[PDB]
Parts: structure tokens; C-alpha cells; sequence
RNA sequence: GGGAAGUCGGCUCCGUAACU
């Protein structure tokens, strides 16, 4: 068989060129004659079979060109090396630029040499030509079709970020994910914004020192540009991946970053109700940086024109019923949670745990109230699940409201204020409680009582 | 006598070998955090040099070789053969309850004889090295093997693909670009409880393998009309504004490129005259501001 | 009307001009005779009829 | 500049760096530490372990 | 290395037998 035949000098190739690769030049060129006669099924075991060569050959130094006994012996042997898989690269973009599908016996060249190409950018990085290996998970990913061999190249790229030490991979990776979306209109399905956030660098000192400040400046001009795109659900990732890395950078533009979600606000203020909540737990987030919350005598970040926009949304987040929809921390969909994730927040910091103003928690457990009339069952019992960890807590501080001897007599309730110390909620006494024992008793009433419990074991 | 020799007179190293010692743990950094090195064919001490150079003064350091190493701080050597029941003892009495957590190999056989018996004994010393590492290193640990680029060392890295997790060949560049030698580093120790001895034995090991549609025309003629030129509009603002009528405009409109054909003319002739009859008007800010208006899309 | 204003903002007519008419407050917007005299002088391919 | 007590018993100023974490990150040649919330080092915990107990 | 100074300084785990 010619199969059989071509698969024999095929190993006869493997075995000389991994025994010893120095003195068969013409392996290597006849390696390339067996890998270009175009039949399917030697197209397949060539392909494999010297992608495991130059995973075995590669030194663990770059070789810069030549220019201009042994030591010419070994100069010939290592611009074949080079020209032989330079010869590879092309040959893997022309057979990745074909197309996909074929008969369902097996993958014919497309899935097999992505394959083979992940499992060769895994251990290529210290060697050159990375990029035009990059270029092609570049050309790959931008397709925006999910695949098997999407999510391929998407866990090889992900390896790199969380095993390249040098970052110089890493660094060649995203500035083409950057001109990946220069070029192209902000389109991708958001998976090279969490190829951001497995990137270990953001998580020899001054070169890695400017190569901390390549990375930094780059990628967040990108997200910088998303904003202006004003993209749904790359804001998602983006409000996310912002999150996470807002501390490295210096004091005045992290602050801008505040002033640039301040913008998103007035700009929703102008979906709207998810992307203020997405923007809501973001900023809950910055403030939750350890190093931020040792940066509050090292910066104002303050909220106190933040839970002012909350209180005036929570009569509209109460009206509109859709909060339910199809180890995150704001990339988070349902705004049930993001409300949740919130109004914890806002009640029960991690940081100062019980230095909480007392009119900021009178007048949110009374809307608090107001949010347990107009709510469907599930975020009900959520928001009760809440109020009994704000008020066994606090206690005293909120109790004055329930009891009524307990209650100041300065001026009438004013239900719709548009600040939260507007509102004097110490004059109006809680009666909800007893809406929600005729809301369902069997979950609903459970909270309450377990609400009252704790009320009076304080 | 090379660059590297050269370097090591200068730092006060006792031999090359220990240039591409730091080279590899620069490249990976094996020797900062582990407490024991069994350093074997450690001649002439150079390795050892590197390994006291890199660790805590409170760590073991264990140098065995054929030949008398000369005493170094920080470091115990003694003389003994490598594949012997003795030699395994002796570091076993050394080590008492400790675990190995890089196991290095300088191994060189007396070259000149023959290339292929040469290539054989580097292949099989890196072997006696081989299981050598195997009881006394520690889960986790470092395996580095200098061996020459020979028929078997497909087989020696093969063994290394089973025993260890982690295995990269790899040439320093400090290293003679002559010489056959490649330095193997393998990390991930597996610690399997039961070994081969076929995995273990060279004879097994080297052993060589075998309707309405009317429509009338007027979104074409309004383009025609609409004000480009800031010039048209500055006389649109002079129209609308009290200053100027309809006989004034007719009469600042008889200019002296008046009473020409333009119709029956070819297209590079009244190219040519387009651009060349374009007269100097006066214009304002304002109508300068109100064309920007104009021109200023969504 | 605020919406005819948003609509004359989005789309300007083709008499309009940005300025505040003299005798009534609404913009002074150009006639269809005068906007045709502009372009009858600017091309000044037939300034006179007839 | 805050006061207090050493243990050589001499007044000392509250905040002083004298350097012999410095010189112990190079006796052994220690990395960098963790930070709180990163892993142990399985490495970290036996070079330096407790002994048998009876000190 | 020594003397001085200050201290409060020196004077449970493996195997075996029944029970869960």
C-alpha cells in the first residue's frame, strides 16, 4: 500500500531526525515533499507526526539569522531548522484559512491542524514566528462561531496566560487581540475579555517592569474604547474585567475610572435598569480592594452619590418585574442577585461592618419594605434572607422604627426624596411586615418570623 | 580556553560546568527553594559551587564521584562508584530521613575511544543516574541529566516521559557548540509505588527496535439646491437678511463667466473651466459657523 | 414643539438657515423662489428666464 | 515619632526596620512571601517545619 | 569570640483485644 509505504518512511524520518537531527538536512526537505503530496489520509499522519519532530528539535535558545568543521556543520543544520518550520507556518494558515466540513468519518484538516497548531503554540513561545502562530488563533477567533476547536484555543491560549513567567507570549498575544478589534467593530462573544483576566501578569525587574507597563496601558485603552462602544454584554465582562485590575494603576487615572462610570450613570439616566446594576456592583467592587480600602486614606473613593442614585432606583427596579432571567463577581445576568450583591453592600460592608449611618439604614429597610410588596417570590425571599443579617447586626439603630414609643415626631414621611437623609423615616413605623404575613405563609412568613425572632433576641 | 573558561578563573569557578548550571536555573529556578541536591559526577566541584552559591546555610548539599572532589563549605563530599551497593548507603546514612529535592548529573565518560561506545556509556551512565533518582528524590522534585545526542536517547527520554511529569531537552547556550551534550530537566516526580525493572534495566532499555407607483422629482433637485459652498451661503444670508433683493442678486450674479456653454462641451474641457472660473467673494463668521452646523452629521 | 424641533435638528429643511428672523421669532427659513435664485446665481447657468 | 520598649529594654522608636528579615530573605535566599490569600507552598512548609517537639 | 546591659534565661504516638 502507498499508505503503508508512506508510513514507513515516515517513521524512518521521525526516528533519524529525534535520534539525531544534525546531519539529515534532506529529511527534513523530503519530510516537507511527504507533508505536500496532497492525499487526505498522509496529509493526517504527516501533519502529526512532524509537529511531535519540532516539539522534540526546537532548542530552548532563539538563533538569529546568518547574514553576511563543525561549527559550519552546525550553522547549516540550524537555518534548516528555521526554513523547515517557517515551512510549517504557512502550510498550517493555508490549511487553516480552508474550510471545515467534510464527510463525518473524521476531521479531514481543519480541527486536526488546530490541534496540532494549540498543542504547538504550548510549548513554541520562547521560539520566534510565535505571531504568525498567534495570527492564526487571531484569524481563528475571529469567525465568532463557537466550536470544539473554538474552546481548543481558547484553553491553549488561557494556558499561556497562566504559564508564560516572561509574559513576552503574553505580550504578543494581546496586542493582537487589541488589533484584532481595532480592525474589526467590537464583535467578539466576550472570550478574549476573560483571556484578559486569566492573565496572570496583572495578578529582570525592569524589563518585567516595562513589560507590566505595555500590558497595563494597552488593554485598558481597550476596554477605554468598548465604553465609548457602549456594547451590552461586553460591558459585562468589561465592568468585570475592571474590577479586578483597577488597583495597579497610578492614583489620578484610577480615579478617572470612577468619573468615567459617573458618565455611564448620567448617560443611562438619559437594559438601562441591568446596566446601571452592572455598573452598581462594579463600583461596590473597587471599594471592596483591600489595597483600596488601605487607599481610602491614599484616595477619596466615596458612594455617597451612589446609594442616592440606588434609593431614587429602587421604586423603578421595584417596578419592573424582570429581575429573574437566563465564582463571579459582576458578570453576574439576573439583577436579582445584582441587587442582592448591592443592597449587601450598601447595608453590610465588609470593611467598617458597624459604622453605617443611621438614617442610611432607616430609610433603605423601610424601601426595603416597599421592594418586599412589588417583588416576585424568589428575589423575596433573598431580600428577607438579607434584613435579618442587616438588623441582627445593627439592631437598636433600626429598631427605633418597628416600635413606635421609639418614634421621633420632627416632620411627616416623605416617601419620594431625592436623598436618603431626606426621607425621616424615624417617624413612620414598619407595617409591611404584616403584608407579608398574608403574602404565601409557607416561605415568605418562615423569613419573618425568623425576621422577628432575631428582633427580639436583641 | 573559551569566554566561559575565561569567566570562570575571574568568579573563582572551578570549571565551565558550573556556567551552564546557573543558565538552567535561570532559565527555570529549580535550586531556590529545595533543601537537597545528590549531585553525581560532580567533578571537579563546579556544580557544587553553584548549588552552595544558591540555597539556605542551613540545607544539604551531597557530591558523589569516581574522583577525589576537593573539600568545599556548605557542601559533603565523598569518593565512591555510583552504581554501587556502598555509594546508595552512604547516602542513605547521609540523607537519614530526607528526601531528595533536585538530583543533578554532570556524568562524562573518558571520550576518544569510539563515538558510538562513548554516546553508550553517556546513555547508560545517565541511566545509573536514572535510578539513582528514583528512590531518593522527594514527590515533586527536579531530575537533570547531561547526556550526549545519540541513538538511545530517544529511549533514555522516553523513560522520562513516564517517570516524570514535566520533561524539556534543552541546550545552554554557555555549553560548547561542538559538543553532543544536551542537558534533560525533568520536574514532577509521579512517585508511582511499584517500578519496572524492564524500566530500569539497560539490557531492556537500549535494546534496538524491530397600485399608485407614480412618482415625481424632487429628491434629486434638492441636493441641487442645498447649500455647499460657504460662498452660496454667505449669499443666502445676504438674502435673508434685509441687504440684498432679487434684481441685486441677478445683477452681482452677471459676472464676467456669464453667457457660456457648458452642455455640449466635452468633460475635461469644463473640468478644466470649473476650476478656473471660480470667483473671490467676501464671507462672514457667521455664515462660516452655520455651514459648520450644516455640515456636522449624527 | 419640542418634537419638531428634535426632528428639524435631525433633519434640517432645506430653507433653513440658523438665523433668527427680524420680525418674528421662529427662524426666518428661505422660500422655494429664493433658494432656487441662490442656485441660479451660484451656477449661474441661467440667471435670467425667458 | 511613636515610643515603646524593646526587648533589649531600651526605648526604641516604634516603627524601626532593623534588617534581619532582609537577612534572613537572603540567609536562605527566600523568594518573595505570599500575600494573604495565596496558596501555601507545600515546598515552604518543610524546609521550615517544627521538630520532633521537645525543644 | 568575650565581657557589660535588659529580661520572665540558665538552678503525645505506634501495635494488640472487645464496642460502634
Amino acid at each position: 500500500e502507498q499508505i503503508r509505504q508512506a508510513q514507513e518512511e515516515l517513521a524512518k524520518i521521525a526516528t533519524q531526525l529525534n535520534e539525531n537531527p544534525e546531519e539529515y538536512p534532506g529529511h527534513f526537505k523530503a519530510l516537507a515533499r511527504i507533508g505536500e503530496t496532497p492525499i487526505l489520509a498522509i496529509q493526517k499522519l504527516c501533519i502529526v507526526t512532524q509537529m511531535a519532530v519540532y516539539k522534540d528539535v526546537i532548542p530552548g535558545y532563539r538563533i538569529r539569522p546568518l547574514g553576511e568543521k563543525e561549527v559550519k556543520r552546525l550553522r547549516t543544520y540550524e537555518q534548516a531548522l528555521v526554513a523547515g518550520y517557517h515551512g510549517y507556518l504557512k502550510t498550517l494558515a493555508t490549511y487553516a484559512a480552508s474550510s471545515i466540513p467534510e464527510d463525518r468519518k473524521g476531521e479531514p484538516i481543519s480541527s486536526i491542524a488546530f490541534t496540532c497548531a494549540c498543542e504547538l503554540v504550548n510549548a513554541v513561545p520562547h521560539f520566534n514566528f510565535r505571531g504568525d502562530l498567534l495570527r492564526i488563533l487571531v484569524k481563528k477567533l475571529s469567525t465568532r462561531k463557537i466550536d470544539r476547536d473554538f474552546v481548543k484555543c481558547r484553553e491553549a491560549l488561557e494556558k499561556l496566560f497562566q504559564d508564560d513567567e516572561e509574559g513576552n507570549a503574553s505580550q504578543e498575544a494581546v496586542s493582537l487581540l487589541s488589533k484584532m478589534m481595532k480592525a474589526r467593530e467590537y464583535r467578539v462573544d466576550e472570550s478574549v475579555l476573560n483571556l484578559f483576566l486569566h492573565l496572570r501578569l496583572l495578578s529582570s525587574h525592569e524589563e518585567r517592569e516595562r513589560i507590566q507597563s505595555e500590558i497595563l496601558k494597552m488593554v485598558f485603552a481597550t476596554y477605554f474604547r468598548i465604553l465609548k462602544a457602549r456594547v451590552p454584554h461586553l460591558m459585562g465582562a468589561v465592568l468585570e474585567g475592571l474590577a479586578k485590575y483597577a488597583h495597579l494603576i497610578n492614583q489620578d487615572f484610577f480615579g478617572d475610572l470612577l468619573e468615567a462610570l459617573k458618565d455611564l450613570i448620567r448617560d443611562t439616566d438619559r437594559d438601562t435598569s441591568r446596566e446601571s446594576l452592572l455598573c452598581t456592583v462594579t463600583a461596590f467592587a473597587l471599594l471592596e480592594g483591600q489595597d483600596a480600602h488601605n487607599a481610602r486614606s491614599d484616595l477619596h473613593l466615596d458612594l455617597s452619590f451612589f446609594i442616592t442614585n440606588l434609593y431614587r432606583s429602587l421604586l423603578s427596579l421595584s417596578l419592573n418585574p424582570d429581575l429573574e432571567l437566563g465564582n463571579n463577581k459582576i458578570n453576574l445576568q439576573t439583577t436579582t442577585v445584582l441587587l442582592l450583591r448591592c443592597l449587601t453592600s450598601v447595608l453590610l460592608p465588609p470593611w467598617n461592618i458597624r459604622s453605617v449611618p443611621p438614617i442610611r439604614l432607616a430609610a433603605f429597610c423601610k424601601q426595603l419594605m416597599t421592594l418586599a410588596l412589588q417583588v416576585p417570590e424568589k428575589s423575596s425571599q433573598a431580600i428577607l434572607g438579607l434584613l435579618q443579617d442587616v438588623v441582627h447586626t445593627h439592631g437598636r439603630k433600626v429598631a427605633a422604627l418597628w416600635n413606635t414609643e421609639e418614634r421621633k415626631g420632627d416632620g411627616t414621611y416623605k416617601p419620594l426624596s431625592e436623598t436618603v437623609e431626606g426621607s425621616n423615616p424615624f417617624t413612620t413605623t414598619i407595617w409591611e411586615g404584616e403584608l407579608l404575613r398574608k403574602h404565601y405563609c409557607p416561605k415568605v412568613r418562615e423569613g419573618l418570623k425568623a425576621m422577628e425572632k432575631e428582633l427580639r433576641s436583641i | 580556553l573559551d569566554k566561559w573558561y575565561k569567566l570562570a578563573k575571574e568568579k573563582g569557578y572551578r570549571a565551565r560546568a558550573a556556567f551552564k548550571l546557573i543558565q538552567l536555573n535561570k532559565k527555570y529556578g529549580f535550586l531556590e527553594k529545595a533543601k537537597v541536591v545528590l549531585d553525581l559526577c560532580a567533578a571537579p566541584g563546579s556544580w557544587c559551587q553553584v548549588c552552595a552559591e544558591t540555597m539556605p546555610k542551613d540545607s544539604l548539599i551531597i557530591g558523589v564521584d569516581l574522583a577525589p572532589i576537593k573539600p568545599i563549605p556548605k557542601v559533603i563530599t565523598f569518593q565512591s562508584d555510583i552504581t554501587t551497593e556502598k555509594c546508595r548507603a552512604t547516602i542513605r546514612s547521609h540523607l537519614k530521613t530526607w528526601k531528595a529535592d533536585v538530583v543533578l548529573h554532570d556524568g562524562a565518560p573518558n571520550v576518544g575511544t569510539a563515538w558510538v561506545q562513548d554516546s553508550y556509556n553517556q546513555a547508560e551512565l545517565a541511566l545509573h543516574s536514572l535510578k539513582l533518582a528514583t528512590e531518593f528524590l522527594i514527590e515533586g522534585g527536579t531530575f537533570v541529566t547531561k547526556v550526549f545526542r545519540s541513538k538511545d536517547y530517544n529511549k533514555l527520554l522516553w523513560v522520562c516521559n513516564q517517570l516524570f511529569t514535566k520533561v524539556e531537552a534543552t541546550k545552554p547556550p554557555s555549553s560548547r557548540n561542538v559538543s553532543a551534550e544536551i542537558f534533560v530537566v525533568c520536574r514532577g516526580f509521579k512517585a508511582p509505588k511499584r517500578i519496572d525493572p524492564r524500566l530500569l534495566d539497560p539490557r531492556s532499555i537500549f535494546e534496538d527496535l524491530a397600485w399608485e407607483e407614480k412618482e415625481k422629482k424632487s429628491k434629486d433637485g434638492r441636493p441641487n439646491i442645498d447649500i455647499i459652498t460657504a460662498e452660496a451661503m454667505t449669499l443666502a444670508h445676504q438674502l435673508a437678511t434685509g441687504e440684498k433683493t432679487k434684481a441685486d442678486l441677478i445683477d452681482e450674479g452677471y459676472n464676467k463667466y456669464a453667457f457660456k456653454q457648458k452642455e455640449g462641451l466635452p468633460d475635461w474641457f469644463l473640468e478644466d473651466e470649473a476650476k478656473h472660473d471660480k470667483p473671490i467673494k467676501p464671507i462672514t463668521k457667521e455664515a462660516a459657523q452655520a455651514i459648520k452646523e450644516k455640515l456636522r452629521a449624527l | 414643539d419640542a418634537l419638531q424641533n428634535l426632528l428639524d435638528s435631525i433633519e434640517v429643511p432645506e430653507g433653513w438657515t440658523g438665523l433668527t428672523d427680524p420680525n418674528t421669532g421662529k427662524p426666518l427659513n428661505l422660500s422655494r423662489d429664493e433658494l432656487e435664485l441662490i442656485r441660479k446665481v451660484q451656477q449661474g447657468l441661467i440667471p435670467d428666464d425667458v | 515619632v511613636k515610643m515603646i520598649r524593646g526587648e533589649s529594654g531600651v526605648k526604641i522608636a516604634a516603627s524601626f526596620k532593623s534588617g534581619r528579615f532582609e537577612k534572613w530573605r537572603q540567609q536562605h535566599r527566600l523568594g518573595r512571601l505570599p500575600q494573604v490569600g495565596e496558596m501555601e507552598k507545600a515546598n515552604l512548609v518543610r524546609n521550615f517545619s517544627l521538630p520532633s517537639g521537645p525543644r
